[PDB]
């Protein structure tokens, strides 16, 4: 019973360690995505930033 | 004579018994801690 018990504690701790590695990894995902849609913006921005630059056009 | 010679076969017999079993008990617990 006492060692049931504690395997079970011990089988809830790898998944409760695997659920945070799951929650890690997808919120690396989002960080990734989100890195990208900044990058994005980036570009965007430097585009933007390049068209103000022509007097003739602004 | 003979039966309280008996009964301290009796009284050895059950203490074997005890360690023989708990032996047994202890190879269960150690068996169960290695799983």
């Amino acid at each position: 019973g006492n060692f049931k018990s504690k395997l079970k504690k011990a089988m809830l701790s790898q998944q409760i360690t695997k659920s945070t590695i799951a929650n890690k990894m997808r919120l690396k995902v989002l960080s990734a995505r989100e890195q990208s849609l900044d990058g994005i913006f980036e570009e965007t921005k430097e585009k933007l930033s390049g068209i103000a630059n022509n007097r003739d056009e602004y | 004579e003979i039966v309280s010679k008996a009964r301290k076969y009796r009284q050895d017999k059950l203490k074997q018994a005890k360690t023989d079993a708990a032996k047994e008990i202890d190879s269960y617990k150690i068996q169960k801690d290695k799983e």
